[PDB]
């Protein structure tokens, strides 16, 4: 459950998500996920009418070679969007900085 | 309802009662409704004063 | 030792101290000058007041073979006490750039005279690093993990500058620049907001090949920096989420305060073009006047 | 500022006006009598200039990067809204002088109408300085508002 929210770029899952990655049924993930919340190894909100668990916190897991990955390849786009902003923002406004 | 303790809304077609509890909309734009006010009368006052071209 | 370090605030005169010591002995070809450094300590703001260098030797030939006189940190104490008694011998800056373990070594004859982790003062004397010209860090004695021996390691403190008032006061006079950063008219901050972001950006691409350099170069994994990343990655604001919508709103309130401001202002200057125009009717007949009276005087 | 000693003698022999030479002087006319017949007949003063090389300027100048990282952090928002909502009150007030001001003022004498229609601590120029201030920090609060929000996501 602390697996699979991590990989994915959304840190919001459907307990129907939930239920393929668990190889378990729904009935039995929606019992699972709320001990979850109680150990503290996920803390977040329950809602079954938009069929989610969000969860705001992430525990900390001991990362390794495959996961630098992941970071490196989030951080790519990061980067990009940083520079798309800032040469956007140099053109504008070019005549009257001072 | 009219008084005004618990504002809500009555279904007649149906039965049930909504409430809301829910305070009031931005001091903002009414504060700004003041500023334009005062400026309207301003504008035409100053155009009394500069007929002494005409 | 205490751990009360916090924050390290460095008088100007430090640093004019220490370039002028720099150059006065001479010392160049990566020579290091190790100097004194007096103030306060024990406290959680540590008020480095001055410096003044020791006789110092470094061979480039073996970075273990170095001079420091010990005899010279001991006559200097009498003297300080003296002059100034808040004054306390506290540690050694370093002419850096360049983070050696051989300040390792260094902090152990430090470690005999101070009450304090030895501070060690990373003055940049070449000063290409334009923020940032100061690195703070104190020695700390920890654990280190996988069943290694424990590690003598230096962890990185706010060394950012203050002030004192005396010091302040003349150098306010001698400038009258619109620096890195004033916060001035609306013209000085709007520059800011583009450099800012180039900060930011320059920060960022770092990370970015500090984590090639992992699995490309074999640094040894620093676990701390992942650390940190994944809380940059779980307290990132999603999209999608209805605070967004929330914020979009605010955004419209501002906007349009702008707009009555802004019309505030042209009642304003719609003034100044009636007072002006008035004015210059007056004068229209002041000058016609004078010529008539020269014509009739004549 | 600055001395160097001039002797018993020069006074005496007139030798004051070679003591004076190749240079501009610097005259303290504050503090007198005493004092200054002393400094005259004592001393003779010369300008005090400071130099500095480039290395120390660019220390002076210097600051830090956690300075415009500070630059980015953002207020609470609520805050912002209450000095937006502040400012349109805060001009309510005074554009009731000016208002009041502008009726009629077209009396001749400038001098007369400066205590009649209240033209000291003038309303227009309070007017036009508090809307300017509020101004130009509204547009540095929703650009700065925009640009971490684009920045980060």
């Amino acid at each position: 459950l602390i697996e699979t929210v991590f990989v994915k770029n959304i840190r919001m899952l459907s307990f129907e998500d939930i239920s393929k990655a668990t190889h378990l049924p729904k009935d039995n993930v929606e019992h699972l996920v709320m001990r979850a919340i109680s150990l503290g190894l996920l803390k977040g909100s329950i809602d079954q009418v938009n069929e989610l668990v969000t969860i705001s916190w992430v525990q900390p897991r001991i990362i390794s070679g495959d996961q630098i990955t992941k970071m490196k390849d989030r951080l790519v786009e990061w980067n990009d969007q940083v520079e798309k902003l800032g040469k956007k923002m140099e053109a504008r406004g070019q005549s009257i900085w001072v | 309802i009219l008084d005004k303790i618990f504002y809500g809304v009555l279904d007649q077609g149906n039965g049930w009662l909504y409430v809301y509890e829910t305070p009031n909309q931005d001091a903002t734009y009414d504060s700004a409704l003041e500023l334009v006010g005062q400026l309207n009368k301003v504008v035409d006052q100053l155009f009394e004063k500069a007929s002494v071209l005409y | 030792m205490s751990l009360q370090h916090e924050k390290v605030t460095i008088a100007p005169l430090v640093l004019l101290s220490a370039l002028d010591h720099y150059e006065r002995t001479q010392t160049k070809e990566n020579k290091r000058c190790v100097g004194v450094i007096l103030g306060d300590a024990n406290s959680s703001t540590i008020r480095v007041t001055n410096s003044f260098a020791l006789p110092f030797e470094e061979d480039e030939k073996n970075s273990d073979v170095w001079f420091l006189d010990h005899n010279y940190i001991e006559n200097m104490n009498e003297m300080c006490k003296k002059i100034n008694a808040k004054e306390k011998l506290i540690g050694w800056y370093h002419s850096g750039p360049k983070l050696r373990a051989s300040d390792l070594k260094i902090n152990e004859l430090f470690k005999k005279y101070t009450q304090n982790n030895p501070l060690l003062l990373i003055v940049d004397v070449k000063q290409q690093g334009v923020g940032l010209p100061t690195d703070a860090y104190v020695a700390i004695e920890q654990v280190k993990d996988d069943g290694t021996s424990t590690e003598k390691t230096f962890l990185h403190l706010p060394c950012t500058i203050e002030a004192e008032e005396a010091e302040e006061i003349g150098v306010e006079h001698l400038l009258r620049d619109v620096r890195d950063q004033a916060a001035g008219g609306l013209s000085i901050r709007l520059t800011n907001q583009l450099k800012s972001l180039k900060g930011l950006q320059s920060k960022l691409k770092d990370v970015v090949e500090y984590l090639d350099k992992v699995i490309n170069k074999e640094l040894p994994i620093n676990h701390t920096i992942l650390g940190k990343l994944q809380d940059v990655f779980n307290l990132l604001p999603n999209l999608g989420t209805p605070d967004d919508d929330e914020i979009d709103v605010e955004n419209h309130d501002r906007i349009n305060i702008s707009n009555n401001l802004q019309k505030a202002l042209t009642v304003k200057t719609n003034d100044e073009l009636m007072v002006i125009y008035i004015s210059n009717l007056v004068r229209s007949i002041i000058a016609f006047d004078d010529l008539i009276e020269n014509k009739i005087q004549n | 500022d600055a001395f160097r000693l001039i002797d018993t003698g020069a006074l005496i022999n007139n030798l004051e006006p070679r003591q004076t030479t190749s240079n501009t002087g610097l005259l303290n006319k504050a503090n007198i009598q005493a004092l200054i017949h002393g400094l005259n007949r004592h001393y003779y003063s010369l300008n005090i200039d400071y130099h500095k090389t480039a290395k120390e300027t660019k220390m002076l100048m210097n600051l830090h990067k956690e300075q415009w990282q500070s630059g980015l952090k953002m207020y609470d928002y609520e805050e912002k809204e209450e000095s937006n909502l502040a400012a349109t009150k805060s001009m309510v007030k005074i554009a009731e002088q000016y208002s009041k001001r502008i009726e009629e003022e077209k009396e001749l004498t400038e001098e007369e109408l400066k205590t009649r229609y209240v033209g000291r601590q003038d309303p227009k120029k309070h007017l036009s300085e508090t809307a300017d201030e509020t101004l130009e920090n509204n547009i540095v609060s929703v650009l700065t508002a925009g640009v971490n929000s684009v920045a980060i996501k």
